[PDB]
């Protein structure tokens, strides 16, 4: 019923309701739950503030 | 007991800082438990990263 | 309006119940959000996986 | 990217093994994510823990 | 303060004191918080229940 | 490995470096995780919204 999204900053304001409306669209799908209890929470972390193998996402390209 | 609220954008600085009283005597009240041990933090979510049955609150 | 609470596994059901009411009134008071759209998640956490200045549950009570 | 899903407790391993499929696909098609950079997890919530309205799922 | 981590379950309690412990430390070492500020939620996740290119940890050979 | 740390408001993007450099060093040695296998992310929270018993970190 609630998906969390965590993700790195700077995908497009049209992407992130594409994401939305996809999401919901699974769980509808594949457990057969009524789209209304769906809440869906996408959020940016800047590349400042999310890091792989010790590095922050910016020092990585992203 | 830890407590994350996911809120919508747009609330005043008066009014969030009272939802955090509310919801930590909330759990006082309830669960016998002891104020200095609940952390309440509000997390504030953009309405176009908030989804309610696959549309934005911005819609 | 979705509330997730981490607390340490043991509350009774009762108790269990009564959070999620208490925390979805206050929540419709002072933000004025309809108890529709109030969403209460209850996470327990075992003793051996919650952290208290970098103790276990268990080890500390 | 990184999906929390929270769902009540009634689903079956077979169920669950075609949701982290499902939701893995839409971020792929819905954002140009690749598919090995994104890690899904399932939350499961006992029906007793999982409020709607101050309301159990189990009421 | 408060550090939440999403594992594959399958590590011993011991481990997860290790965890608990080094987290917190680090965290008091580099920002200079206080111990006591700091919880550390531990969220294991089974096997069928945590995914990586749309396939289960379980059929990736992980836990 | 995936770690979500809640931090109040006035690190350093350099602190916010070390950070990450420390949470994941220290999951390397004791889960024994590889660290590119270790994601990190700070979700940061402005001092009035998050709070310690009833009363934001602003007092």
């Amino acid at each position: 019923s609630i998906i969390q999204v965590f993700f790195i900053a700077g995908r497009t304001d049209e992407q992130k309701e594409r994401l939305i409306g996809a999401l919901t669209d699974a769980a509808v799908k594949t457990i057969g739950i009524d789209r209304s209890d769906v809440r869906v929470i996408l959020k940016d972390i800047p590349n400042t503030e999310y890091g792989i193998a010790g590095k922050t996402a910016k020092s990585l390209g992203r | 007991p830890n407590i994350e609220m996911f809120v919508v954008e747009g609330l005043s600085d008066q009014q969030k800082e009272k939802l955090i009283d509310a919801l930590t005597a909330a759990t006082v009240e309830a669960i016998d438990a002891p104020a200095d041990s609940i952390r309440v933090w509000l997390s504030e979510i953009p309405a176009k990263q908030f989804g309610i049955a696959g549309k934005s609150v911005a819609a």
